[PDB]
C-alpha cells in the first residue's frame, strides 16, 4: 500500500515543485541568456 | 527544484524531467560556466570544411538539423 500510492502521491509533489524550476531559469541564468544576444550581434 | 540528492531522487521517481527545464538542471548538475562569450567566438568565423558534408556518412534527410 504504500510502495503503491503513498509513495506515488508524494511523489507527485516533485512536480508539483519541479513546474516552477522554470521561474528560476528566466531568473537564475538569464542573464547570460540575456548577454548573448547581444554579444552575438 | 535544485540539489544534487532533490534531483538525483525526482529523476528516479517522476523519472528524466522535461525539456523546458534542461537548462536549470544540467546546468547546475554539470557545473556549466553558462560561459556564452567562449561559445560565440566559435560561433562566428566563417566556412568550415571538415563538416559541409554530414549527409554522406550519416543521410538525416533534415536540412535545418543536420545544420
Amino acid at each position: 500500500n504504500i510502495m503503491t500510492e503513498a509513495i506515488a502521491a508524494s511523489m507527485q509533489q516533485i512536480y508539483s515543485r519541479l513546474d516552477t524550476m522554470f521561474q528560476y531559469m528566466t531568473n537564475l541564468e538569464n542573464r547570460v541568456v540575456q548577454s548573448e544576444q547581444l554579444q552575438k550581434s | 527544484f535544485l540539489d544534487r540528492e532533490k534531483l538525483r531522487e525526482f529523476l528516479s521517481r517522476f523519472g528524466y524531467f522535461p525539456e523546458k527545464h534542461r537548462v536549470v538542471v544540467w546546468n547546475y548538475l554539470l557545473k556549466l560556466p553558462s560561459n556564452y562569450e567562449a561559445f560565440d567566438n566559435l560561433a562566428r568565423k566563417g566556412l568550415h570544411p571538415n563538416y559541409l558534408n554530414l549527409k554522406s556518412t550519416f543521410p538525416i534527410q533534415s536540412d535545418k538539423l543536420y545544420y
